[PDB]
């Protein structure tokens, strides 16, 4: 599973809301909105992927 | 590609009595001639159940009425329907029922069961629906207009082929099925049972215990859901696809389950005969 | 002795007028002892005292 120059295939989620249940998935690539800053789906400031 | 429904009649929800309806079977063991504590999340005895209807009743006054609202899952449903004509045929589960979240869709379209989990972009006003022909009597389903688009889809699983009763019928209601969903740990579990009828008013008072059938290992989250009904379309119908259709007449029963704890009576073949809701009074 | 399905015990295995139904693997008796199983290969109900 390793690359040279990385291996770019491989992803987690660093960003979410709330903890979640045991066996859940969640694969909603909707974008975090942080610091109580409104965020139409635009990466910036506060506002992450 | 979907339509919006637009000559509802504009009337309330009704409210009944579950009874002592929304016990099943608690675990796959085999116990008889003997009284059994449980603690499980039932439909509390003498519950207030919300009842949506399916009818159409002609005239200027008329009161043509087909429900299919989302309703909250809570911690988990009863849900009950008593028909005639297979009509109430299948839900969504999740908690937006849009392209965001994945979703679960159990539908019992003509000749197979699909249950799908996807990224499913939701119609407002879902429906499926059956023909009726005019150059010979048969009915056929021609109308799935459930979503416009899925994607990212998993747990895909179709049912072998069967043909399906989809004409409709006049006099008493004749079937009475009843289900109970719940969400626990990844799980979505579905129990069931099915009654002979001949009532037409409301749910029968009586008592049964719901089988186990399934436990899907469907890990999403789902927080709301809506009931699927068939509508019925003829050559006698004029208007677009958003006047030119017919309710067929059934309803339905939505309850929530609660924590309780219950003595559950086991007869001498193993069958559950009665229950006390030990929270009841 | 026995193993019926990873289920170990000892006792004496007779034939039974109980009938499981059909996902009920094991049944069990007041005091929740099995007092009961369905064989894996032939599907007879044993009882066992
Ligand atoms: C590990 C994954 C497991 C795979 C899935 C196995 C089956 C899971 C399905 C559960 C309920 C299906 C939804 C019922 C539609 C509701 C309205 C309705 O219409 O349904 C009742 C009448 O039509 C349904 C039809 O029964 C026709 C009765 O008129 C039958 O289709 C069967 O599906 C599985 C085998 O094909 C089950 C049974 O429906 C539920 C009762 O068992
Ligand atoms: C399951 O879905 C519910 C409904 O969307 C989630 O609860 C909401 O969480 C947001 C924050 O992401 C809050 O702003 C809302 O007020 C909450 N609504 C309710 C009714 O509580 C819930 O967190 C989801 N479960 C998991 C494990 O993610
Ligand atoms: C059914 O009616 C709903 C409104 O109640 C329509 O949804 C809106 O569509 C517009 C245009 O795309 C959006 O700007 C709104 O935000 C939507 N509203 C909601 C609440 O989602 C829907 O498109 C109609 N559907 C059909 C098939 O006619
Ligand atoms: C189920 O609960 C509803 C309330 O959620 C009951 O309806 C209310 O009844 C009172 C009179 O006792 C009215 O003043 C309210 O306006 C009604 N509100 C509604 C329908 O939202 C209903 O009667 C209960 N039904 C059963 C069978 O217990
Ligand atoms: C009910 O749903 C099933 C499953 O989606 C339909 O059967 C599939 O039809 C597509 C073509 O549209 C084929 O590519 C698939 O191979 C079929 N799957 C199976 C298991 O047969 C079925 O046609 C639908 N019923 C009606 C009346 O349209
Ligand atoms: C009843 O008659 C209708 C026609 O009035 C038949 O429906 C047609 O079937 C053919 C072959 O599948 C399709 O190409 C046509 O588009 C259908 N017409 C319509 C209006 O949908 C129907 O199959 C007949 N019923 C039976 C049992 O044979
Ligand atoms: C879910 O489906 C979407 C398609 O609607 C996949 O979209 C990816 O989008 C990025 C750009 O944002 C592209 O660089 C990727 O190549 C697309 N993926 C593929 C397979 O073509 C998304 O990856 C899917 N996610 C999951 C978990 O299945
Ligand atoms: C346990 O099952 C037996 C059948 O295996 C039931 O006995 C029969 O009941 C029917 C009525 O439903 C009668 O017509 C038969 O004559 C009975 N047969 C015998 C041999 O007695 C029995 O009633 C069931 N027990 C319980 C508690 O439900
Ligand atoms: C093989 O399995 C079948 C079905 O459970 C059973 O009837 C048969 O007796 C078994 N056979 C052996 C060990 O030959």
């Amino acid at each position: 599973d390793s690359k040279v120059g990385g291996n770019y295939n491989y992803l987690y989620r660093l960003f979410r809301k709330s903890n979640l249940k045991p066996f859940e998935r969640d694969i909603s690539t909707e974008i975090y909105q942080a610091g109580s800053t409104p965020c139409n789906g635009v990466e910036g400031f506060n506002c992450y992927f | 590609q979907c339509v919006n429904l637009t000559t509802r009649t504009q009337l309330p929800p009704a409210y009944t009595n579950s009874f002592t309806r929304g016990v099943y079977y608690p675990d796959k063991v085999f116990r008889s001639s003997v009284l059994h504590s449980t603690q499980d999340l039932f439909l509390p005895f003498f519950s207030n159940v919300t009842w949506f209807h399916a009818i159409h009743v002609s005239g200027t006054n008329g009161t043509k009425r087909f429900d299919n609202p989302v309703l909250p899952f809570n911690d988990g449903v009863y849900f009950a329907s008593t028909e005639k004509s297979n009509i109430i045929r299948g839900w969504i589960f999740g908690t937006t029922l849009d392209s965001k979240t994945q979703s679960l869709l159990i539908v019992n379209n003509a000749t197979n069961v699909v249950i799908k989990v996807c990224e499913f972009q939701f119609c407002n006003d879902p429906f499926l629906g059956v023909y009726y022909h005019k150059n010979n009597k048969s009915w056929m389903e021609s109308e799935f207009r459930v979503y416009s688009s899925a994607n990212n889809c998993t747990f895909e699983y179709v049912s072998q082929p069967f043909l399906m009763d989809l004409e409709g019928k006049q006099g008493n209601f004749k079937n009475l099925r009843e289900f109970v969903f719940k969400n626990i740990d990844g799980y979505f579990k579905i129990y069931s049972k099915h009654t002979p009828i001949n009532l037409v008013r409301d749910l029968p008072q009586g008592f049964s215990a719901l089988e186990p059938l399934v436990d899907l290992p469907i890990g999403i989250n789902i927080t709301r859901f809506q009931t699927l009904l068939a509508l019925h379309r003829s050559y006698l119908t004029p208007g677009d696809s958003s006047s030119g259709w017919t309710a067929g007449a059934a309803a339905y029963y939505v309850g929530y389950l609660q924590p309780r704890t219950f003595l559950l009576k086991y007869n001498e073949n193993g069958t559950i005969t009665d229950a006390v809701d030990c929270a009841l009074d | 002795n026995f193993n019926f399905n990873g289920l170990t015990g000892t006792g004496v295995l007779t034939e039974s007028n109980k009938k499981f139904l059909p996902f009920q693997q094991f049944g069990r008796d007041i005091a929740d002892t099995t007092d009961a199983v369905r064989d894996p290969q032939t599907l007879e109900i044993l009882d066992i005292t």
